[PDB]
């Protein structure tokens, strides 16, 4: 039967088919032997690491996508699960952080403990929405914090947004609402758009840039997304880091929603 | 940059801090002092205050630690207030001028007995235009000397 | 041989892995107590040619040399024996439960003051026991170093290690390129230079203080030479807000090994007599002129003022100044830096293009593309 | 290890709505009964090889691999079950590792006992009185309506009071046995009843919501619970010297938590052809041809594979044997006794025509380097294990007169004696005969049979 849903799940392209349980030795063979490279992925998507390990041997020796797709069935099985090991490790062989971003959200790559820390974060709101999907409070009670249950319930809010890089604009996003709730006494109460607090933290990021000396053309706006490609290549920390913009943006929807808010414990 | 001398001077004064020579100022010492010199703060104030210097330290102040604050760290503003600050506490009469009995006022505050003369004498010996009070613009002067 | 290497110790977990060297977990037979080996591999899988075959081996021969040199000091590794075979060589070491430093400073980011100071002060007393036996380490990186369950510094891969004979300096570049001296760099660029000393750990060690102190290295952008010139011409900041917020006497140690010129160099004897790691020694008698006196009391007075108003002067945590500043104030700064590495903390590596630095945005992105 | 069951608790997941699920007490005790019925004669001493139950270590130590993965959690659904105690100390003893039966073991302490036994899972709510009786399933928003208020069942005290006494912990067969003596109801003649569950009164369930593990619990369910009932006898008639630990575990699992030393993996490099040979003795190999090894022969792993179709068949039962199901090293590292042939079996990840995995001369390193130290670690057999490594024309370079560098620094790393974390004595097949696993395949002493008589004669 396993055999036959990676088949049916093939779609009839054979090249994938094997490439989908090729894969599936390696991942195998790394979780035995390292499990360390999975702590921040729950669930082991085969059939977009075929995808994402297109991506970077794509951007690596510059070439399309398709001529990319005929390189994937090219390399060596050692190659081959190097170079999903080089994947999943970390290693690097647009712009550095948008390929870091585009590897990040596009594994659904999370830190240990995020799926563990929406339940509190819950727990203060009444809901968490993502492209107008919400993950209402009542999901606590109902699944533990643990439930891996839980984490797909989490997880199929974040894949609202199909574009890889957003997504982890996204996840953190969501911490920055995490380390923002120890500090904040009281609760919100009602409905966070987690989508929104990138958005203007991308008009936020847009306006001290302008005021800074950056021209129309740097920052230049992703077609679908809605992103500046500066933003997405920005750093996490820093001054002008993304999450620094992210950690300023998720204080002003908190003011429409909250009227008064005290902040403690720094 | 700091001296032998300077760095002297701020073991010295961590010494007056510390009553129990335990090679840590408490939150408790630490108040046993400003009760001396007269600032009486929450026990809580002083778990703050002795959190703001160390952040890890557990309530306590260490001397590495200690020069690490008495070193110059304050701005012209800041330790001009400061440099104020303790002159003020230096006079409870607040006439502005040093008394050599003040002088003996606070240490007897901070547990040290020194002679009576040696006190005139320390004002003496750093007192040119306060014949028996140190001005405060001695008191700066002396500083950052 | 190997025999006489299960004859002593069996190995159990694999710890951490290498380009062709493999740290190991073993069981001292004899004594059941936890030891580490590290299994470099001499043929490498079969890409080592006979020559790197052979310098692997020398290198690695040495490497026992300068191990076998320097023993029974706390805060290295005591090499217990070596074991070599016609395809691997054996070293077995201490067992340090905790990792590198880098990973450390991956968990931490900021890594405080109190903190910082013994662990450079074994670091600095490491660098005075070579520099005494005239052994200079040109790999002096946090990946180098190893820390323990009480955090005790054990510097690790003197791989890089040379004996310079008295008075002579050396020509050959070995050092990922951050931590690399100005000198090893105009070395490299020119032949007049007749080469470099013991003084090169000095720059190393300072640099190491910007890394835990900031998480960031003192130089770094993403192409290879432009580093460079950051390090010859030496153009370092306590840039805001980040550097604002420790000690001064913090500030002058770091510049005294970032100094561009050696001889001018910070060396390890007197780096240790630099304020900050002066001790508070109990039994001292402290004598003092009367104006000495009367200092310590004002100062004494003057610190405790100082205290109070330091405190009040520090701002709570409001909705506006996450508004406007978040980086500016340190509990919220560190906070998104400690949150940073949280999420892309797997993507902070050894190398270049994997430097912490890369998790930091410090400048406008305009000056970033202005060349 | 790789079928999902409903379980213990005969209800799948913690959900309770059908759905099969990969519970550690059923890996755990298939497990120890793999171990406890291998090599085990079923008609006792008066028995015969004919009589004899042959357990592939493949398949018990995949279960180990789920069982270190799994636990401390029951599945990947219940973060702790109490069953996991009939695993991870009695009557499996299933996990070696003492650090995971400790933490396993407190982790049910934790979130599991209180005072009136041990819930069998977290949400367990199976006589809760917040659950109708009518229903078989639970909807998923009653899972929540459970919570602390779980019917908690004396059984799980039982396997504690075991655990003692294979232990050898008299503190904690002093700890459960008076915890358990408050809970036994008296009924007849004054004998002890173990009581199946105690459940929350249906007005207290408010009060345990708000402060756990307190409220008065009446006894429900079973009464007896036949089940807990004889655990209870077992342990009492072991912790007073009626029974001793070995009587009741005369195949000796209380030991498998004692540290095993690694083994060294015996390897003999073979060649195909006579003209490998030659290249391997050009750069100082020791190997004996394929043909030379004869009267011990090599064959694929598919083919033993195919050799155990034929155990356990019965035309009469309609018994078909063994499926096909893949070797591993830990059944192809053993040495083969049919029809007095010795007989050695190729590793399975060298087999080419069944995937490209085997075509790839840098992945036969790197599987080797894994399956040595998969053997080195996991290898519960008498003697040796044996790996036959026949270097094959595909190993070669592509000029074809040298062998590929990946596999030359791999045969030389095997002759210093380490490959891969494994102790390797390098060898000929022949030096190993009397220092591996010999096991006599008695099903084939008088399709697969019929290709076994042509390739034996
Ligand atoms: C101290 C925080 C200051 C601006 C940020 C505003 C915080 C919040 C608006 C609500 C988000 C999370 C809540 C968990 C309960």
């Amino acid at each position: 039967a396993l055999t036959q849903l990676i088949d049916e799940a093939s779609e009839g392209d054979m090249s994938i088919s094997i490439l989908t349980q090729e894969i599936m030795v390696y991942l195998a063979m790394y979780m035995r032997t390292q499990p360390g490279l999975f702590a921040e992925m729950f669930r082991l998507r085969i059939g977009l690491i075929i995808q994402v390990m297109a991506t970077e041997l794509a951007h690596s020796l510059r070439c399309s996508a398709e001529e990319a797709t005929e390189g994937l069935m090219n390399l060596s099985p050692s190659a081959m699960k190097n170079l999903l090991h080089h994947i999943l490790s970390g290693k690097e062989f647009q712009g550095q952080w948008q390929r870091r971003r585009r590897l990040d959200g596009a594994l659904n790559r999370v830190p240990v403990g995020f799926y563990q820390k929406v339940w509190k974060v819950l727990q203060k709101c009444h809901g968490l929405s993502v492209e107008g999907f919400v993950l209402p409070s009542s999901t606590t009670r109902e699944m533990t914090p643990g439930e891996i249950k839980f984490s797909v319930h989490v997880e199929s809010v974040l894949n609202r947004v199909p574009q890889p890089e957003y997504r982890q604009l996204l996840v953190e996003a969501i911490l920055v609402l995490t380390m923002l709730a120890d500090i904040e006494i009281h609760s919100i109460g009602s409905i966070i758009a987690v989508e929104k607090i990138v958005h203007i933290a991308n008009d936020l990021f847009l306006q001290e840039q302008k005021t800074l000396g950056a021209d129309d053309t740097m920052l230049a706006k992703d077609p679908a997304s809605g992103i500046c490609t500066l933003l997405y290549d920005s750093a996490p920390s820093g001054r002008f880091g993304t999450m620094t913009y992210l950690s300023k943006a998720a204080a002003t929807y908190v003011q429409e929603f909250l009227p008064h808010s005290i902040c403690a414990m720094q | 940059q700091l001296t032998e001398e300077q760095i002297a001077e701020f073991k010295e004064a961590f010494s007056l801090f510390d009553k129990d020579g335990d090679g840590t100022i408490t939150t408790k010492e630490l108040g046993t002092v400003m009760r001396s010199l007269g600032q009486n703060p929450t026990e809580a104030e002083l778990q703050d205050m002795i959190n703001e210097v160390d952040a890890d330290g557990n309530g306590t102040i260490d001397f590495p630690e200690f020069l690490t604050m008495m070193a110059r760290k304050m701005k012209d503003t800041d330790s001009e207030e400061e440099i104020r600050e303790a002159f003020r506490v230096f006079d409870k009469d607040g006439n502005g001028y040093i008394s050599a009995a003040e002088l003996r006022h606070v240490m007897t505050n901070l547990g040290e007995k020194l002679t009576d003369e040696e006190v005139d004498e320390m004002i003496r010996e750093a007192d040119i235009d306060g014949d028996g009070q140190v001005n405060y613009e001695e008191f700066v002067q002396m500083m950052t000397a | 041989s190997a025999q006489d290497f299960y004859e002593n110790y069996e190995p159990k977990e694999i710890l951490g892995r290498g380009v062709s060297s493999v740290v190991r977990r073993c069981i001292h037979k004899p004594t059941s107590q936890e030891y580490a080996v590290k299994v470099i591999d001499v043929t490498g899988g079969g890409s080592f040619s006979p020559e790197e075959v052979r310098e692997l081996r020398e290198a690695t021969l040495k490497e026992v040399d300068i191990l076998r040199k320097v023993s029974g000091h706390p805060n290295i590794i005591q090499l217990k024996d070596t074991y070599e075979t016609n395809t691997f060589f054996f070293l077995v070491f201490d067992l340090m439960k905790r990792g590198e430093l880098f990973d450390y400073l991956t968990e931490k980011v900021t890594l405080s003051e109190k903190e910082t100071r013994k662990i450079m002060r074994a670091l600095l007393e490491v660098i005075c026991t070579l520099h005494k036996l005239n052994i200079v380490h040109r790999d002096l990186k946090p990946e180098n170093i190893l820390l323990d369950d009480n955090m005790n510094i054990k510097l690790t891969d003197f791989g890089f290690s040379c004996q310079l004979e008295p008075g002579e300096r050396l020509r050959e570049v070995c050092g990922t390129p951050s931590y690399l001296a100005p000198e090893i760099i105009e070395c490299s660029m020119n032949e007049d230079h007749p080469g470099y000393g013991k003084e090169v750990d000095m720059w190393s060690t300072g640099v190491i203080m910007y890394t835990l102190l900031a998480g960031s290295p003192p130089f770094w952008h993403r192409k290879q030479m432009l580093m460079l010139r950051m390090i010859m011409s030496g153009n370092y900041q306590f840039g805001s807000p980040e550097w604002d917020d420790y000690s001064d006497t913090v500030k002058d140690l770091v510049s005294r090994f970032l100094v561009v010129q050696p001889q001018n160099r910070y060396t390890a004897e007197e780096a240790l007599a630099h304020p900050f790691f002066q001790q508070y020694l109990v039994e001292e008698v402290r004598h003092f002129s009367p104006r000495g006196k009367f200092k310590v009391i004002a100062l004494t007075v003057l610190a405790s003022v100082r205290i109070y108003y330091q405190y009040r002067r520090v701002k709570p945590v409001t909705r506006e100044i996450v508004i406007r500043d978040p980086y500016a104030l340190r509990p919220l700064r560190r906070l998104i830096d400690a949150y940073a590495f949280r999420i892309y903390g797997h993507w902070v590596k050894k190398g270049q293009q994997q430097n912490r630095a890369a998790l930091f945005e410090n400048t406008p992105k305009a000056v970033l593309l202005s060349l | 290890y790789k079928t999902a069951d409903f379980g213990i608790w005969e209800r799948g997941d913690k959900t309770n709505q059908g759905i099969s699920e990969l519970n550690a007490s059923s890996v755990g005790m298939a497990k120890a009964a793999l171990e406890a019925l291998d090599e085990l004669d079923l008609f006792g001493v008066k028995g015969g090889p004919q009589s004899v139950i042959h357990v592939l270590a493949d398949e018990v130590q995949h279960c180990q691999s789920i069982l270190n993965s799994l636990l401390p959690r029951a599945s990947t659904s219940k973060e702790v079950d109490a069953s996991l105690l009939s695993v991870v100390s009695f009557p499996a003893f299933a996990v070696e590792d003492s650090q995971l039966v400790e933490l396993t073991k407190q982790e049910i302490i934790t979130k599991l006992q209180g005072r009136y036994g041990c819930c069998r899972f977290l949400r367990d709510g199976y006589k809760t009185p917040k659950e109708d009786p009518n229903r078989l399933y639970y909807e998923p928003a009653e899972l929540k309506l459970f919570e602390n208020i779980e019917c908690e069942w004396p059984l799980f005290w039982t396997y504690f009071i075991l655990d003692g006494v294979f232990s050898g912990n008299a503190e904690q067969v002093q700890e459960y046995k008076e915890a358990l003596e408050a809970v036994l109801i008296k009924g007849k003649n004054g004998v002890p009843l173990l009581p199946e569950l105690y459940s929350v009164p249906p007005d207290r369930v408010d009060e345990e919501y708000q402060n756990p593990h307190t409220v008065d619990r009446v006894p429900m369910g079973k009464l007896p619970h036949m089940w807990g009932q004889s655990l209870y006898i077992l342990g009492s008639l072991m912790a007073e010297g009626f029974l001793a630990p070995g009587e009741i575990d005369p195949l000796n699992r209380r030991f498998s938590t004692v540290p095993k030393p690694d083994v060294v993996v015996q390897v003999s490099i073979l060649a195909e052809t006579e003209e490998i040979k030659t290249i391997l003795k050009d750069k100082g190999i020791y190997v004996e041809t394929i043909a030379e090894v004869y009267p011990i022969r090599v064959q694929p792993a598919r083919i033993l594979s195919h050799i155990y179709s034929s155990l356990g068949c019965n035309n009469r039962m309609k018994l078909s044997g063994r499926p096909y199901r893949h070797m591993g090293v830990l059944g192809t590292s053993k040495l083969y006794d049919i029809r007095k042939t010795i007989f050695t079996f190729t590793p399975q990840f060298i087999d080419q025509q069944q995937f490209y995995l085997a075509l790839d001369n840098k992945m036969i390193v790197e599987m080797l380097r894994t399956d040595l130290s998969y053997l080195c670690s996991r290898w519960r057999m008498t003697g040796q294990p044996t790996i036959t490594f026949p270097i094959s024309h595909s190993m070669l370079d592509e000029d074809g007169t040298s062998l590929n560098s990946s596999i030359l620094a791999a045969l030389r790393k095997m002759q210093d004696g380490y490959f891969g974390g494994a102790r390797v004595q390098t060898g000929k097949l022949s030096e190993f005969l009397t220092t591996s696993c010999c096991t006599h395949l008695s099903f084939m002493d008088p399709e697969v049979a019929r290709y076994l008589d042509h390739l034996l004669a």
